[PDB]
RNA sequence: AGCCGGUAGCGGGCGUGGAUCCCUGGAUGUCCGAAUGGGGGAACCCGGCCGGCGGGAACGCCGGUCACCGCGCGCGCGGGGGGAACCUGGGGAACUGAAACAUCUCAGUACCCAGAGGAGAGGAAAGAGAAAUCGACUCCCUGAGUAGCGGCGAGCGA
RNA sequence: UGGUUCGUGGAGCCAUGGGGGAAUCUGGGCGGACCACCGCCUAAGGCUAAGUACUCCGGGUGACCGAUAGCGCACCAGUAC
RNA sequence: GUAGGGAAACCGAGUCCGAACAGGGCGCAGCGGCCGCAAAGUCCGCGGCCGUGGACCCGAAACCGGGCGAGCUAGCCCUGGCCAGGGUGAAGCUGGGGUGAGACCCAGUGGAGGCCCGAACCGGUGGGGGAUGCAAACCCCUCGGAUGAGCUGGGGCUAGGAGUGAAAAGCUAACCGAGCCCGGAGAUAGCUGGUUCUCCCCGAAAUGACUUUAGGGUCAGCCUCAGGCG
RNA sequence: CGUAGGGUUAGGCGGGACCUAAGGUGAAGCCGAAAGGCGUAGCCGAAGGGCAGCCGGUUAAUAUUCCGGCCCUUCCCGCAG
RNA sequence: UGGUGUUGGCUCUUGGUCGCGCCUGCGUAGGAUAGGUGGGAGCCUGUGAACCCCCGCCUCCGGGUGGGGGGGAGGCGCCGGUGAAAUACCACCCUGGCGCGGCUGGGGGCCUAACCCUCGGAUGGGGGGACAGCGCUUGGCGGGCAGUUUGACUGGGGCGGU
RNA sequence: GGGCCUGACUGCGAGGCCUGCAAGCCGAGCAGGGGCGAAAGCCGGGCCUAGUGAACCGGUGGUCCCGUGUGGAAGGGCCAU
RNA sequence: UGGGAGAGGGUGGUGGAAUUCCCGGAGUAGCGGUGAAAUGCGCAGAUACCGGGAGGAACGCCGAUGGCGAAGGCAGCCAC
RNA sequence: GCCCGGAUAGCUCAGGGUAGAGCAGGGGAUUGAAAAUCCCCGUGUCCUUGGUUCGAUUCCGAGUCCGGGCACCA
């Protein structure tokens, strides 16, 4: 999954560590790591489709800022974007962030 | 998520009243069939500015009759008929009250806002009611004499 | 005061009316190349449009113009690619060391990619941290191999 | 999860992929868990010379080399092969 | 450097353990007549050795990163081409016989087949030769296939823990149980080799303990030098 | 082999100003930290399709190319139907 | 594979905790169905009692109880008999019930509109459907792959022994 | 064999044995508070020599030594195991 | 020529009873089986009961000491 | 170490007001026998202790012993 439209998350480099043993705060020796590895953690990249001047327009963006898509719908009403094309009317609509 | 309701709806709300909804409900039902819009700050004070701005005209029109009221029932109207000891040969009928109404006092009257069903066809003293707008009825103190 | 590059020779020329030569600006600048009319096995091939040339309509040649993307209300402006090291950002090993090895080390190094420029990053406190204090950031010395971090090992290190 | 000297540690701070989700100074963040007190600072917009790094290029200079040395190449070399 | 002792608070020529004024640990310190010299210590030079770096030089098999290769070879895709001549004689068909009708039998016709013999072409069975070759796989004789799961030209696609494989860990550009090139890189090598003028004095060890240690190390032993003692 | 001079002549032969095959590229569109990977059409791509020249002579050296003889194709313009 | 996000509408049946309501509680001794304690000589009844028809009921099968139709001066306590414990009323509570309300969590049926597939017709129609997919997180299986470890002495090494 | 007992002590320790290190061993005597004995005295386990495990990491009881601006706290140190 | 009886044969259809399995409901401590037992099945809800479904095989009564066929053999019902 | 639990007749399985049942055993009935079957009969500090209660299998606490279950291991 890529990169949220409206916030500009993208993947990021995550590593994860396996553990064992039992913590110190429970009177265990301690822990001890029996792996690091390297991977990533994506947005929750999901898919908004709305309809602005009579044309349907999809987002793709993270499920963090589905609310922030409907907020440029609004903003958007004080604008003239009749006979203009879907991705031209993106493109407006995202100049409003 | 708090909505504006925009026509009222099954176990909902009235229209113009906020209610809270599940977020799916209202952006996949209400908000694509312009049943709610979201209670935005923005559209949410021109809710407020609406029930303004009827309450400003909806008290204005219970003035405005008013302005009729305390000044038809300070006053009478006297209409004059050819008749025979009682009955009248032609008849009053509302518009001729309404006619001779803005004759002499100049006020004008809907006559069908006027509640008379038949010609009145006798002389003496008659209380019509008049509704130029409802919870203000009028009593019109009528006079027809020969 | 000599000159026509290295380069003498044949054969011919130029220069005190200032040549050759040196510096600056300009003109010309085939074809390929980001290559950008279209195609292509780079330096070849094939077109549209306006104008010209030939006897010229077919054919050919000459000049101009014609890619794509972004931004602004068809027209403009900009982008593309290159650059020894240096710089920032996005990714990112292993040998090796731990006299075996996995955490750890090597190292955020090598390297890949994007970007920038003569530098780049950073930068005007939601800072430091104990002084009733200081006062953006960057860079050098010192603080200090200190404080600490660490299969509290090897080592790492403000 | 990453960054920091900090390898889960009493683990704060700075950054953030996921969930939940405020307030506008009587608001908020910090002083290494946490609480009180006392202080410091004003996050979620941007720009900013100079001091710093480098050496394709120019010059200056060597208790630098002197043709098996010094650049791979003093010469028609990134050539011949 | 001028103060140390203590885990520390802390005290201080002391301090720590301790109930202790007990004991113990670790600490505490010039020559000759105020003047000279010498000395704490510290700074710079020089030399030996040690730590960190590739650290005395040369040498792996390997590991990792980024590229380059299917003009060799392997498989597949597209489009073309090639296989002398001879032999055997399936089905079917026709006719005859047969029967209630049939099955079926006979003859003719027919021309099937990972059919037969054999060139081209594709192979490579056995032997011989060759062995600083004509040749980094060749030559002679012999032998297998030769209408098929056949051979072959041209145009393409798939590759490095990956491809491809009628499977041999085969092949992926004359060495593949993990290609090649450049890079990390001077990897690491407790191993092997090598280590360059002269003279003079002294002169070992091959044992002990411990050691994932045993042909490697730490300490001791044994050699040497400087100062001191006598 | 060294030096020098000469030599390759096309509307019809082969390829291009024609077609498409695998495959490659690729408006639309899809996907991916970056680099890039896909992808219908379309475009490219041939030893496949398509398309008009045969015989003889000549040079030291080219010839279906030059010449000779006899044939043919497309494009442009015109006349006629 | 649980939780959660993207993720919504309507139903039905449930469970768990919280507060209130009304009860349920019968070994034997004895009036009878005696929770635990405490209080306390009065609770009551025209603010409908002693009897008849419906049951919610739970019944231990003897009974306890409420609201209804009955109904128009009556009740049961202290008194007591054997009790560890007196019976009325009140009150706080124990072990259980159900009734309501709260937060909730679980299942089941349906719906369509997110999401997915499909339809020469696409602001639509059909199918799937809040599942699947995808994000974050939980535990599990896991030589398919990866990095490695797999001791020394030794009359050669292994085996044996140590 | 019996009586009384807990020295199977606390705080130290001159001097030695052994020995590469690290460890292992013997130990008189002083102080505290005890046991036995009339006393001299003896007693810091066992006639003796095997019955064992460095460090790191953590547990527990005690101490009240450190406590990240301050008072606490988290977490360490120290003694014992 | 006109008649008759018949499980004579072959083909295609088709009906109800029963068994088994499956689903729903209702219900609980055993069911099954034998000379007697055991194995087996059942609280993961069997047996017994009701409703729904699937599938194969054989045709009760009529039926007889019967009928038909060369024999082997032929039995729900319907048509050819 | 911690959580969940047990202990009841020889064996085993159930359980505030009982000390239960089956299996093993004893006798009798039965057959030809082995049995099945039939009647009866036994065999307990209910682990110990302390308390709750009028009373204790029960309820609580504390030991013991054995079950379980969980984590850790320098
Ligand atoms: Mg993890
Ligand atoms: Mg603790
Ligand atoms: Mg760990
Ligand atoms: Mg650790
Ligand atoms: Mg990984
Ligand atoms: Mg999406
Ligand atoms: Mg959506
Ligand atoms: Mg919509
Ligand atoms: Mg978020
Ligand atoms: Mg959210
Ligand atoms: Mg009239
Ligand atoms: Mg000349
Ligand atoms: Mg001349
Ligand atoms: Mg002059
Ligand atoms: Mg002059
Ligand atoms: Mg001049
Ligand atoms: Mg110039
Ligand atoms: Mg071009
Ligand atoms: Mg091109
Ligand atoms: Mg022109
Ligand atoms: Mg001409
Ligand atoms: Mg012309
Ligand atoms: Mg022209
Ligand atoms: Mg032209
Ligand atoms: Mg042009
Ligand atoms: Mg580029
Ligand atoms: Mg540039
Ligand atoms: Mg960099
Ligand atoms: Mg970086
Ligand atoms: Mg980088
Ligand atoms: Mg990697
Ligand atoms: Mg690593
Ligand atoms: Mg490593
Ligand atoms: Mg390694
Ligand atoms: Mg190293
Ligand atoms: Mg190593
Ligand atoms: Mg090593
Ligand atoms: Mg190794
Ligand atoms: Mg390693
Ligand atoms: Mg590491
Ligand atoms: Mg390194
Ligand atoms: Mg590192
Ligand atoms: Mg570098
Ligand atoms: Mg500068
Ligand atoms: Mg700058
Ligand atoms: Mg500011
Ligand atoms: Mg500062
Ligand atoms: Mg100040
Ligand atoms: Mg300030
Ligand atoms: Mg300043
Ligand atoms: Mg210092
Ligand atoms: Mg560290
Ligand atoms: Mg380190
Ligand atoms: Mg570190
Ligand atoms: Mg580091
Ligand atoms: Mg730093
Ligand atoms: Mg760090
Ligand atoms: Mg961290
Ligand atoms: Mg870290
Ligand atoms: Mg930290
Ligand atoms: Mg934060
Ligand atoms: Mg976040
Ligand atoms: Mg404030
Ligand atoms: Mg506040
Ligand atoms: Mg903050
Ligand atoms: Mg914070
Ligand atoms: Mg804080
Ligand atoms: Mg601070
Ligand atoms: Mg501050
Ligand atoms: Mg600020
Ligand atoms: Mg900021
Ligand atoms: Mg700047
Ligand atoms: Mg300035
Ligand atoms: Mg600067
Ligand atoms: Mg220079
Ligand atoms: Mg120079
Ligand atoms: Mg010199
Ligand atoms: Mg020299
Ligand atoms: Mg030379
Ligand atoms: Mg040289
Ligand atoms: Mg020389
Ligand atoms: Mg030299
Ligand atoms: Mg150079
Ligand atoms: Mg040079
Ligand atoms: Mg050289
Ligand atoms: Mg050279
Ligand atoms: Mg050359
Ligand atoms: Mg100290
Ligand atoms: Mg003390
Ligand atoms: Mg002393
Ligand atoms: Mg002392
Ligand atoms: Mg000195
Ligand atoms: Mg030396
Ligand atoms: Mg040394
Ligand atoms: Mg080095
Ligand atoms: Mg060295
Ligand atoms: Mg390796
Ligand atoms: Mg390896
Ligand atoms: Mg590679
Ligand atoms: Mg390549
Ligand atoms: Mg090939
Ligand atoms: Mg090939
Ligand atoms: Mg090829
Ligand atoms: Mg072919
Ligand atoms: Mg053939
Ligand atoms: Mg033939
Ligand atoms: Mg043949
Ligand atoms: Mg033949
Ligand atoms: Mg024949
Ligand atoms: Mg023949
Ligand atoms: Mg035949
Ligand atoms: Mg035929
Ligand atoms: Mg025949
Ligand atoms: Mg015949
Ligand atoms: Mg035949
Ligand atoms: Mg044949
Ligand atoms: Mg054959
Ligand atoms: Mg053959
Ligand atoms: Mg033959
Ligand atoms: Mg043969
Ligand atoms: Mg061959
Ligand atoms: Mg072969
Ligand atoms: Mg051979
Ligand atoms: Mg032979
Ligand atoms: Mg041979
Ligand atoms: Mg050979
Ligand atoms: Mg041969
Ligand atoms: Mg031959
Ligand atoms: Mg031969
Ligand atoms: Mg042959
Ligand atoms: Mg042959
Ligand atoms: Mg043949
Ligand atoms: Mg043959
Ligand atoms: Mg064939
Ligand atoms: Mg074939
Ligand atoms: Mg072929
Ligand atoms: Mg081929
Ligand atoms: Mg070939
Ligand atoms: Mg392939
Ligand atoms: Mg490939
Ligand atoms: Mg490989
Ligand atoms: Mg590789
Ligand atoms: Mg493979
Ligand atoms: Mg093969
Ligand atoms: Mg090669
Ligand atoms: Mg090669
Ligand atoms: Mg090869
Ligand atoms: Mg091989
Ligand atoms: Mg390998
Ligand atoms: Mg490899
Ligand atoms: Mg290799
Ligand atoms: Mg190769
Ligand atoms: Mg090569
Ligand atoms: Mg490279
Ligand atoms: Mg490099
Ligand atoms: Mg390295
Ligand atoms: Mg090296
Ligand atoms: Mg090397
Ligand atoms: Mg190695
Ligand atoms: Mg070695
Ligand atoms: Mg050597
Ligand atoms: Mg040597
Ligand atoms: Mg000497
Ligand atoms: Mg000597
Ligand atoms: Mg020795
Ligand atoms: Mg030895
Ligand atoms: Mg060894
Ligand atoms: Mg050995
Ligand atoms: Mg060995
Ligand atoms: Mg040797
Ligand atoms: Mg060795
Ligand atoms: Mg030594
Ligand atoms: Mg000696
Ligand atoms: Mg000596
Ligand atoms: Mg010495
Ligand atoms: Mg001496
Ligand atoms: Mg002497
Ligand atoms: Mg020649
Ligand atoms: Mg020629
Ligand atoms: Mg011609
Ligand atoms: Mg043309
Ligand atoms: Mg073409
Ligand atoms: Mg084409
Ligand atoms: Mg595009
Ligand atoms: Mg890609
Ligand atoms: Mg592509
Ligand atoms: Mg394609
Ligand atoms: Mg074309
Ligand atoms: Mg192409
Ligand atoms: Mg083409
Ligand atoms: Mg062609
Ligand atoms: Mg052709
Ligand atoms: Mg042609
Ligand atoms: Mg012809
Ligand atoms: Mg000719
Ligand atoms: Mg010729
Ligand atoms: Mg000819
Ligand atoms: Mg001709
Ligand atoms: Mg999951
Ligand atoms: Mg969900
Ligand atoms: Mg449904
Ligand atoms: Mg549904
Ligand atoms: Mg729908
Ligand atoms: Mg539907
Ligand atoms: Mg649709
Ligand atoms: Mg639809
Ligand atoms: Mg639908
Ligand atoms: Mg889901
Ligand atoms: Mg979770
Ligand atoms: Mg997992
Ligand atoms: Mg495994
Ligand atoms: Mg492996
Ligand atoms: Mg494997
Ligand atoms: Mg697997
Ligand atoms: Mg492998
Ligand atoms: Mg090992
Ligand atoms: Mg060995
Ligand atoms: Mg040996
Ligand atoms: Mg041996
Ligand atoms: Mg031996
Ligand atoms: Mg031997
Ligand atoms: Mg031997
Ligand atoms: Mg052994
Ligand atoms: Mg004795
Ligand atoms: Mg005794
Ligand atoms: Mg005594
Ligand atoms: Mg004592
Ligand atoms: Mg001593
Ligand atoms: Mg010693
Ligand atoms: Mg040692
Ligand atoms: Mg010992
Ligand atoms: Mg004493
Ligand atoms: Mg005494
Ligand atoms: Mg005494
Ligand atoms: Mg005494
Ligand atoms: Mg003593
Ligand atoms: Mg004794
Ligand atoms: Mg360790
Ligand atoms: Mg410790
Ligand atoms: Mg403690
Ligand atoms: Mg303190
Ligand atoms: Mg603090
Ligand atoms: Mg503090
Ligand atoms: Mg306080
Ligand atoms: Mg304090
Ligand atoms: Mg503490
Ligand atoms: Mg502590
Ligand atoms: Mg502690
Ligand atoms: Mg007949
Ligand atoms: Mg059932
Ligand atoms: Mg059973
Ligand atoms: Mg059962
Ligand atoms: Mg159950
Ligand atoms: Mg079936
Ligand atoms: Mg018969």
């Amino acid at each position: 999954s890529k990169v949220c439209e409206i916030s500009g998350k993208r993947p990021i480099v995550a590593n994860s560590i396996q553990r064992r043993g039992k913590a110190k705060r429970e009177g265990g020796v301690g822990k001890k790591t029996t792996g690091i590895s390297k991977r990533r953690q994506y947005p929750n990249l999901q898919k908004v489709r709305v309809r602005v001047a009579g044309q349907e327009i999809t987002f793709r963006v993270a499920a963090s800022h589905i609310p922030k898509v409907y907020e440029l719908v609004e903003r958007a009403k004080g604008l003239k974007l009749e006979g203009l094309s879907p991705k031209e009317i993106k493109k407006e609509l995202l100049k409003l962030l | 998520m708090k909505v504006i309701l925009l026509e009222p709806l099954e176990n909902l709300g009235d229209v113009g009243q906020v209610v809270d909804v599940k977020p799916g409900y209202a952006r996949n039902y209400l908000l694509p069939r312009g049943l709610a819009v979201l209670a935005t700050e923005s559209n949410l004070k021109a809710l407020e500015a609406r029930i303004r701005a009827q309450a400003k005209r909806l008290a204005e029109r219970k003035a405005e009759a008013e302005r009729l009221k305390e000044i038809l029932e300070n006053l009478t109207l006297t209409i004059p008929v050819r008749a025979g000891e009682t009955k009248i040969y032609g008849s009053v009928t509302a518009k001729d009250i309404a006619e001779a109404l803005s004759r002499q006092h100049g006020v004008t009257i809907d006559p069908k806002r006027l509640a008379l069903e038949k010609p009145i066809k006798e002389l003496g003293e008659y209380v019509l009611t008049y509704k130029p707008h409802p919870e203000v009825p009028i009593q019109l103190k009528v006079s027809v004499v020969a």
